[PDB]
């Protein structure tokens, strides 16, 4: 049968610092035993000082990640330029990861 | 003032203007249709009139290839008659591949007919401004000629005739039959079928032709086809030893 | 796109369906045709007027068979009969054939066809047939029986009737031959003499289409080896048949 | 421009009058006159066939007077082939209600039902409505025997003695004088022919221009029966009644 | 007759505008803009002594932060209330912060042209306008107009409804830079006072503000009534 | 629309055809191994900028359409066009024959005479491009009417151009190279153009010819451009 | 004309769409607004109209994509309904062909998009026109809009109510502003002043005012207010 | 199903189609006369192979689908039908089992040859075999087919490629059937089994 | 696919289909409902009786939606029967979520509802129908009526009537109801209710119905008898003045 899925491995990391915060994942993208490439960035700036990464299944990750930045975009546009706030940023991508709960 | 005259619905007089109006269409062309049963084909011939030297007169035609078997020829505006002819087209394709056999002549009459009476019916749909005469030498019915109108009425014929003097063209076919005692032209040449019937006509309208002044289509037991310049030419010089 | 929902039959302040009124109008202008019933049997016919002698009468079932047992007959638009044949036998078989392995019988499919007639008075979109038919069938549990229908949808049996040009006239020449012995071939006959005053061109079996719902008929069945399965008791007259029966008359 | 044709059967008028629904009414108006009559122990229903020739066929028929089931029958005046589309509905919601509740429906839940339907065509959906006017004979075992009518507007009513169709002004007149609590059927049956024999715009009432029907119990235990008289008993029974 | 989405030769919507005739003979309804709040106040307008006054509702609640006021068809209004609402806590819920007023009120303006014959069902346009207050910590404390037309505009003050030009005019004249909460409270009143035909009484008027402090609150009877009288007497002296 | 008038003709059509002839004049002429398309594009202002508000519109990669009257409903049939030429192509495997393609078109216009909560289309279109044999120009009314051409023209100045075609085909019944054809159109709309000279005018040609464009259709640019423009020039003045 | 301007799907015997004519009308009593650009960069000045003093100014100029934004004037929840279905467009290009939209593609398809309701029954043509500006491949550019499907490219032009003043000093500018490349604030006072010659009745100031560029190195931007103040 | 036995060759003045003629379902021959050179056009026929209810639903489609094309296009390419083919096979691949070989003769191309495999791939080819019994004449066919042979070469290639895969394939037998296509019409060859085993 | 806008506005600024719904429930059978201290009454005008009529099955104008609360109507009779559906299901769904009856607040409300969404949807008319909605919130005593028109506005009220002659009977009202003098009895309110009507009623208690709410779903019907104890006694207490 056909698998949807896969796994790119990859390591990430978040720290909060008390003015400041880090988001750092490996560059090395994978598949069972081989490399796919030693330089495949993970982590992505989405504007309005957000960075976010979705481990995994690189493919999902970058649909999920297309999606938060086009969010960001839509916000701008359908509230007036308002920056996005963490936690309202946190809250839309539950939004989005639960669209496809299924 | 009106309504019963812009929709599909009768007047006091029991009348669809609509469909009255969709006939008047028909002759708008100016054009003149005739067909003739032979002892085993079927010849269509309408006008052919180019009046200008700009349109690539290989490309006007009222006559259409609808089947390998069935020919069709309209009395009527040309979008309508490409918009009949399509159909037609696409309704002998099907009715082949459902039933195994190609569809009859008569049969495609019915078919038709029955489609030009549903926009009788429905009020948003008008009437085609078109006459189709069906023809073939159907294969359990020999030469046929089956022709329908706005109103969704068809019927067969011996022969026929359509445009502004259909009056004058069917009288002259009719009075020959009853001569002749017979419902067909009892040659046995397709090629002579078609000499009578250019004959008739330009005995009927008082005129005479050119190569490019008219349009002929012949049904064979399994094929019809329309003639080129060249084989009208050929039938116009022997009609003109006939005298 | 129809966006034509909306009905274009409507109650008129003096409570008139003015389409019907029309449709019915456009009934009386068409040829004359009429039903005749007898102890054994019943006879619905009509003229065959065709305008061109070049058109072929023998193509055209002004008549025609709905089922085995059942015939039919109009006066009016013939497209819209035309169709209604086509409609009748259909409901004929899937709303009736396709359910009990029988066909439906006379009074039954009539209400069919009287009730696709309705929906046409009152759906949207459209205009009511122009057509008044005569139905004449043969039904196990009924006898033979003959019925008219309207545009309107309404419908009704009749010992014997006409309609369209004739119907006033003709009505009343079937009075005063209608009894209730009539045996079909007297039947036959009448029909022949009062369709004689309405016609008025040629009058002959070529010019007149006439039907029949009576016996069985085993030698047009197609088959044998059903004992139970007896062949149509509709049968259409021949042009030769029509001609002999006048040579008498 | 599709919108010019519409003619907008679902509206109001200035004074607060759907223009369709009078007007079915006034179609009505020109029906043949039917008529029920409901005594204590049964009830009637009686009707005048519009038109006649000699040669309509009556012994095969049914015009005005149809079955909806064992316990209910209704009186038609108006259009008869709308009627048809209206009572095989109604056939419909009858059995409906017994397969689900394995019991026969009650009278008034099944001439709401239908009311609502003609209802229906009076509110929303720009058809032209129904131009039927019904008089519906039941009897259950909630209220027992009941009469009801409903007419195009999706209106209903109860009823002792009720008319509809032609000169109706004239009938309620009639029943009014003559009609009486204790009824018994018989009276009724008498009454009910009476009344058309003094509305008929015809000479004069014989069995061929009838169509009469009755429910009661018949002399059979708690049982109840449904009667579509045929032409001979029409006769009989006008023979009784002092109308050879 | 001639459809609705119809043009007129001046390039006017004819509903649109014979919907805003049908604003024009509604109840009066006034809102007034400053640094410390927003006041929305309405005229009630009981038909008939035995109708219970304060059943009557010009004035709902969006959100916390939002109020609106309404002048026309008010039944109309029910349907924008009930997707003004949803829109305000759907955003709540998306994003986990409060909606911007605009946002908001741009929200419900979309809603008034979606008519005619996107996938819009509905026959005509709403026959009601709406004053919408409230506060957002990006653009503070704001008052719009949403007209059936789609359109909105922000105002510092703004009456819609029988005596809106007449109360306009006089917003004009009234409204300065820095009126504290309680100044707004009473040139509501006063230019209700004006316009309603009715002398101005706790029962045939009602008065709402919306503070960043405490959110939206609808001025009870009581409290409003002291108001009125603290107009009489602010009035009297000069 | 879909109303027959007592006369037989649909008034609505008729009426589009009103709205063509205020167009701007747009011609086809076929030459012997494919055809070339021209169009007047009158400069409003000196604000347009020059080369810029292209209305030839290309179909597949070989055929060419041009149209004069309302240039949105014009559009709208290209559109449809190249969502027909794509069907047939996907199934079929070959690009679409051009006469296939006329008819895909002429079956979608009448489709729109049909019915009267619909409006016919408010252009004349001329096309036409090089298939499996042969070359082909087509010209197609609000009708839904259309026909093989020699040479063709609709809008304000149709019969300057008729006149200048009628004279061509007459006067050069061998053939015309598509170069010569080019040039020859430009005339043709420069000529044209004195019906309608209120405003200032820029031309725009295409062509699709087997030997000059491989079959591909492309527009007439730069230098090859200029000589028509030169060409045209001289017999103005 | 009674009959025929009854609806879009309509042609009057001259053959013209009634509707279609009216709408415009939308547009030619709508505030003036103008567009203008050079090779870098593209400008939009839109004079604000405002219903009271007590009023705010309503906004004239929508952004559509990073690199490309219009102005209106007509109708506003039609410029809603169509810089919305504008602003798609762009971001289907981005998200599917991680490409910019052009542009002049941008014209053909608000052109495509407004003829659809001039052919359509049960639905009225737009009733608002709009100049659209952005920096594309191919440099900069200016489009006209009209509710009849008619797009237009060029290097300066005006809409609205007293239009015509400010388009006949585009006439004449021409020459001198399709060269202030490579300068910012000096194209925006060229298209500032432009606005002044239909302007009549008032005189420009801080709350009218809305001004809008794109180009070569500068994302679109609106600004508005004291962000304008350096321009009067 | 067909499971089958059958080629494609490209000649000189055209092209031969030919197969065996039986079917089997299981180790039962269901028909021993399978006529498996079946006609979707004049002078464009195929061979069909994998589910008969599959072959054949689709020949039928495609026959209407190129008589309606003939009706308004006039006459298709062995391309134009070899596409129609494919375009079925592969927006069905989930629910078919047919492998099909196109052959026909344009004026212009003369012979074509297209197979269309399970995927709903299409190759055109010179010559192709396809079928159970295919896998046993690779090496012989490949050995053996030379390109613009005579007719009498090219009936006889497809005569001994087919008798081999008779002999070795059970799933292939009976009589060989072949389709000639030319500018001279079509013309129906048949080789019963006396003739083609003492090869 | 039936969906022309009926619900339209003309240039004065009306729906005229709203208004000529209002003209049908001027039309009606004058409906009227008063509230006492611990009561609320309804009362409904019966055209005349009629000598030939049956009563015991025909629809009463009284109809039950929950067993706590009721509605009455003037106008088209077909109509309400449609928003008496409605209602009624409204009602027991209300219960099998929320898990309590409705308030006769959010019932009004409801029905005031769809009578709105009819002056708003296309391809339907307006509802020819007016209501006075009356009883008691679940686990409450004091007293509750609403009135309702096509429009789908809906108010509350101390006293209401709709239909014919619902003018004059108004008039009355206004001056026969003291807001702070609510009738103290069931005997007190059903008298001024029944005398409310007795100026539009043309005879005594054969046209007059009665129906009488009470809390925690207590309801009922005054027979006719009842009734004409409080007619012979209005009578005659005029009389002596």
């Amino acid at each position: 049968q056909f698998n949807p899925y896969g796994d790119n491995g990859g390591t990430i990391l978040g720290i909060a610092g008390e003015d400041f915060a880090v988001l750092a994942g490996d560059t090395r993208n994978i598949t069972d035993y081989s490399i796919n490439s030693r330089y495949e960035p993970k982590v992505f700036d989405c504007g309005d000082n957000i960075v976010m990464s979705a481990n995994g299944f690189a493919a999902d990750g970058d649909a999920l990640v297309k999606r938060f930045k086009n969010s960001v975009k839509w916000y701008h546009f359908d509230h007036n330029d308002k920056k996005l706030s963490i936690n309202s940023a946190a809250r839309n991508i539950q939004h989005l990861l639960y669209g496809k709960r299924f | 003032a009106g309504y019963d005259r812009h929709i599909t619905i009768f007047s006091p007089e029991g009348r669809l203007y609509q469909v009255e109006y969709a006939f008047k269409a028909t002759n708008q062309t100016n054009i003149n249709s005739l067909a003739v049963r032979g002892k085993d084909c079927t010849v269509v011939i309408s006008q052919k009139k180019v009046p200008d030297k700009l349109l690539d007169p290989t490309t006007v035609s009222y006559i259409f290839c609808i089947s390998r078997t069935i020919g069709m020829v309209v009395n009527g505006p040309i979008p309508d008659a490409r918009n009949a002819a399509l159909r037609a087209k696409a309704e002998a394709a099907e009715f082949r591949y459902k039933y195994g056999y190609d569809m009859p002549c008569d049969v495609l009459a019915k078919r038709m007919a029955n489609l030009s009476q549903i926009y009788t019916q429905r009020a948003y749909m008008r009437p085609l401004g078109v006459i189709l005469t069906f023809v073939s030498v159907d294969e359990e019915l020999g030469p046929s000629i089956y022709k329908t109108d706005p109103a969704g009425y068809y019927v067969g014929y011996k022969a026929t005739a359509t445009g502004p003097k259909q009056q004058e063209i069917t009288t002259n076919l009719e009075n020959h039959f009853k001569k002749s005692k017979i419902d067909h032209i009892n040659e046995e040449s397709w090629e002579k079928v078609v000499e009578f019937a250019i004959t008739h006509m330009i005995d009927a309208l008082g005129t005479e032709f050119s190569k490019n002044d008219l349009e002929v289509g012949v049904a064979t037991k399994d094929k019809f086809f329309t003639l080129s310049a060249e084989n009208i030419e050929e039938r116009l010089v022997a009609i003109a030893e006939q005298d | 796109t129809d966006r034509y929902s909306f009905s274009l039959t409507t109650f008129s302040p003096s409570g008139k369906l003015g389409q019907i009124d029309y449709a019915l109008t456009a009934v009386k202008q068409g040829v004359t045709s009429l039903g005749i019933k007898a102890t054994n049997g019943v006879v619905i016919a009509t003229e065959k007027k065709s305008s061109s002698p070049l058109a072929m009468s023998e193509t055209l079932s002004k008549v025609s068979l709905l089922t085995p047992d059942i015939g039919a007959v109009y006066s009016g638009m013939g497209p819209d009969y035309r169709v209604l044949v086509d409609k009748s036998r259909k409901v004929a078989h899937t709303s009736y054939k396709r359910i009990y392995g029988e066909y439906p019988p006379t009074k039954l499919l009539v209400s069919e066809v009287a009730k696709i007639m309705q929906e046409a008075t009152q759906s949207g979109g459209v205009r009511p047939f122009g057509v008044s038919l005569l139905i004449a069938g043969h039904d196990e549990f009924n006898g033979f029986s003959l019925y008219q229908v309207d545009p309107s949808g309404s419908y009704f049996p009749w010992k014997a009737t006409a309609i369209g040009k004739g119907s006033v006239a003709a009505k009343t020449f079937l009075e005063k031959r209608w009894n209730d012995e009539l045996e079909l071939e007297d039947a036959i006959h009448i029909a022949l003499l009062t369709l004689k005053e309405s016609v008025e061109g040629e009058f002959n079996g070529d010019t007149i289409e006439l039907a029949i719902i009576g016996d069985e008929n085993p030698d047009l069945l197609g088959y044998t080896g059903i004992p139970t399965d007896k062949g149509p008791r509709f049968r259409k007259l021949t042009s030769q048949e029509i001609n002999d029966r006048l040579e008498a008359l | 421009g599709s919108r010019r044709y519409d003619s907008r059967t679902t509206i109001f008028s200035p004074e607060g009058r759907l223009y369709q629904v009078e007007y079915a009414l006034e179609s009505i108006s020109h029906a043949g006159t039917a008529i029920g009559i409901m005594a204590s122990d049964g009830i009637v229903l009686a009707a005048e066939r519009k038109v006649t020739s000699t040669l309509l066929e009556q012994d095969t028929s049914t015009e005005k007077l149809y079955k909806l089931n064992d316990k209910i029958a209704v009186a038609v005046a108006g259009l008869t082939a709308d009627a048809e589309i209206l009572i095989n509905t109604a056939r419909i919601h009858a059995q409906n209600y017994l397969k689900t509740y394995n019991e026969d429906i009650p009278v008034e839940i099944l001439v709401r039902r239908l009311s609502d339907i003609k209802q229906g065509y009076t509110q929303h959906g720009g058809l032209r409505p129904f131009g039927v006017s019904f008089i519906y004979a039941g009897y259950d075992d909630r209220y027992g025997y009941q009469l009801y009518t409903s007419n195009p507007s999706g209106n209903y009513t109860g009823w002792k003695a009720i008319s509809v169709g032609a000169n109706t002004s004239a009938a309620q007149t009639l029943l009014q004088m003559d009609y009486k609590d204790d009824m018994k059927v018989d009276d009724a049956i008498e009454l009910a022919l009476k009344t058309l024999s003094k509305t008929t715009d015809s000479s004069a009432l014989t069995y061929d221009r009838l169509e009469f029907a009755t429910i009661r119990k018949g002399a059979n235990d708690g049982e109840v029966y449904q009667k579509i008289f045929k032409p001979q008993e029409i006769k009989d029974i006008l023979v009784k009644t002092g109308i050879t | 007759d001639r459809g609705v989405s119809t043009f007129s030769p001046e390039g006017r919507l004819f509903q649109v505008e014979y919907s805003l005739e049908a604003i024009k003979l509604g109840s009066t309804a006034i809102g007034i803009a400053t640094k410390e709040g927003v006041v929305l106040g309405v005229e009630k307008r009981a038909t008939s002594p035995l109708l219970e006054s304060d059943s009557i509702e010009k004035i709902v609640e969006i959100d916390r932060h939002i109020g609106c006021a309404m002048s026309g068809l008010t039944a109309d209004a029910r349907s924008m209330i009930e997707h003004a609402r949803t829109a305000a806590v759907t955003h709540n819920l998306y994003y986990d912060e409060d909606i911007n007023v605009e946002s908001l009120t741009q929200s419900v303006c979309d809603l008034a042209l979606r008519f005619g014959e996107e996938e819009r069902l509905m026959s005509r346009p709403f026959g009601v306008a709406l004053l919408i207050a409230g506060h957002d910590a990006d653009d503070g404390y704001q008052l719009f107009h949403a007209e059936p037309s789609g359109t909105f505009y922000r105002y510092n003050a703004k009456a819609i409804g029988s005596g809106s030009e007449g109360a306009q005019a006089e917003l004009l004249n009234e409204w300065h830079s820095s009126l504290t909460l309680k100044e707004a409270e009473l040139l509501v009143l006063k230019i209700l006072k004006q316009v309603m035909e009715e002398k101005l009484d706790e029962n045939n008027a009602q008065l709402s503000c919306i503070t960043k402090q405490d959110g939206f609150k609808i001025y009870d009877n009581e409290k409003t009534a002291e108001l009125i009288k603290e107009l009489k007497e602010k009035e009297a002296a000069e | 629309m879909s109303v027959f008038s007592p006369d037989g003709r649909n008034f609505q059509v008729e009426y589009a055809v009103k709205a063509v002839e205020n167009g701007t004049t747009s011609i086809g002429i076929k030459c012997n191994d494919g055809v070339v398309f021209a169009v007047e594009k009158l400069i409003t202002s000196k604000l347009l900028v020059p080369q810029k508000n292209v209305k030839i519109q290309v179909v597949d990669r070989h055929i060419g359409c041009v149209y004069s009257g309302l240039i949105p409903d014009g559009r709208h049939l290209v559109n449809r066009g190249r969502e027909e030429a794509a069907s047939f192509k996907k199934l079929y495997k070959t690009p679409i024959p051009i006469p296939a393609f006329a008819d895909r078109l002429g079956q979608y216009v009448q489709a729109h005479t049909l019915y009267n909560s619909v409006r016919p289309f408010g252009v004349s279109t001329i096309f036409g491009g090089v298939d499996k044999n042969g070359a082909h120009l087509y010209m197609l009314e609000p009708s839904g009417s259309y026909w093989g051409y020699k040479g063709a023209a609709t809008g304000k100045g149709r019969q300057s151009a008729k006149a200048e075609l009628e004279k061509l085909v007459d006067h050069h019944p061998e053939g015309l190279s598509a170069r010569e054809a080019v040039k020859q159109a430009a005339k043709i709309i420069y000529l044209a153009h004195e019906d309608n000279k209120e405003k200032d005018f820029e031309l725009e040609i295409s062509w699709c010819s087997l030997s000059e464009t491989n079959g591909l259709h492309k527009f007439v640019k730069g230098d090859l451009l200029q000589e028509a423009i030169d060409f045209a020039q001289k017999e103005i003045n | 004309r009674n009959n025929y301007d009854g609806d879009t799907v309509t042609f009057s015997p001259t053959g013209r769409l009634f509707q279609v004519e009216y709408a415009l009308e939308a547009i030619k009593q709508g505030s003036v607004t103008v567009g203008l650009r050079s090779n870098t960069h593209a400008v939009l000045v839109a004079l604000k109209r405002n219903a009271d003093e007590l009023s705010s100014y309503q906004k004239k100029i929508i952004k559509c994509d990073e690199h490309m934004g219009l102005s209106l004037a007509g109708l506003a929840p039609d410029a809603r309904v169509l810089s919305n279905y504008l602003r798609q467009q762009c971001n289907y290009s981005s998200l599917v062909f991680n490409r910019k939209l052009a542009v002049e593609r941008a014209g053909h398809l608000l052109c495509d998009k407004a003829q659809k309701n001039t052919q359509s029954y049960g639905g009225r043509p737009y009733g608002v026109g709009l100049l659209i500006i952005g920096y594309d491949k191919s440099g900069a550019h200016l489009l006209e809009f009209q509710p009849s499907g008619n797009v237009t490219e060029l290097y300066g032009t005006a809409i609205g109510a007293r239009s015509q003043g400010a388009k006949t000093y585009l006439e004449r500018t021409l020459d001198t502003f399709i060269k202030i490349d490579g300068n910012p604030d000096e194209l925006i006072k060229a298209g500032v002043e432009a606005i002044s010659q239909s302007l009549r009745d008032e005189s420009l100031t801080v709350d009218n005012l809305s001004i809008a560029i794109v180009g070569k190195d500068t994302p679109f931007t609106i600004y508005d207010g004291e962000a304008v103040a350096k321009y009067i | 199903s067909l499971g089958t036995s059958i080629m494609a060759v490209t000649f000189k003045d055209g092209v031969i189609l030919g197969a065996d003629s039986r079917t089997t379902t299981g180790a039962y021959i269901a028909n021993r006369v399978t006529d498996k050179l079946t006609r979707v056009h004049d002078k464009i026929w195929c061979c069909r192979s994998g589910s008969a209810a599959d072959t054949q639903a689709i020949a039928d489609i495609v026959q209407y689908h190129l008589e309606l094309y003939t009706s308004q296009y006039g006459t298709p390419s062995t391309e134009t039908a070899a596409s129609v083919f494919k375009e079925l096979c592969y927006e069905n691949k989930d629910n078919l089992t047919a492998g099909i070989i196109v052959a026909g003769y344009d004026d212009k191309n003369k012979g074509e040859v297209y197979t269309i495999p399970l995927g709903g791939s299409v190759h055109k080819l010179p010559y192709a075999i396809a079928g159970s019994g295919s896998t046993f004449i690779y090496g012989y066919c490949d050995k053996n087919f030379r390109e613009n042979m005579s007719k009498e070469e090219t009936v006889d290639f497809i005569k001994h490629s087919l008798s081999q895969a008779i002999k070795w394939d059970g799933s292939s037998g009976g009589v060989i059937r072949m389709v000639v296509l030319t500018a001279a019409g079509v013309e129906r060859l048949i080789f019963y089994p006396d003739e083609y085993e003492q090869l | 696919g039936y969906d022309r806008a009926l619900s339209i506005f003309s240039p004065d600024g009306h729906i005229f289909q709203v208004e000529y719904a209002l003209e049908a429930v001027k039309r009606g059978t004058c409906a009227v409902g008063v509230k006492g201290k611990n009561c609320v009454v309804l009362g409904c005008e019966r055209r005349s009786t009629l000598k030939l009529q049956d009563t015991r099955i025909t629809p009463s104008k009284v109809s039950k939606i929950d067993s706590h609360v009721v509605l009455s109507f003037s106008g088209l009779n077909a109509d309400s029967r449609i928003l008496i559906e409605k209602a009624r299901v409204e009602a027991q769904s209300h219960r099998l979520t929320l898990e309590d009856p409705v308030t006769v607040e959010y019932l009004t409300r409801y029905v005031a509802g769809v009578q709105q969404r009819y002056t708003q949807s296309g391809g339907v008319r307006p509802f020819g129908v007016s209501t006075l909605i009356a009883g008691f919130d679940p686990r409450d005593d004091e007293p509750k009526l609403y009135q309702t028109e096509p429009s789908g506005i809906y108010s509350s009220w101390s006293a209401q009537t709709i239909g014919r002659n619902s003018k004059t009977v108004r008039e009355f009202l206004e001056k026969n109801y003291d807001r702070k003098e609510p009738p103290a009895t069931v005997e007190e309110c059903v008298k001024l209710t029944v005398r409310s009507l007795l100026e539009v009623v043309q005879t005594g208690a054969k046209n007059i119905e009665i129906t009488v709410v009470k809390p925690d779903s207590d309801i009922v019907a005054l027979s006719s008898e009842e009734i004409n104890q409080y007619v012979t006694q209005i009578e005659q207490e005029k009389q002596e003045q």
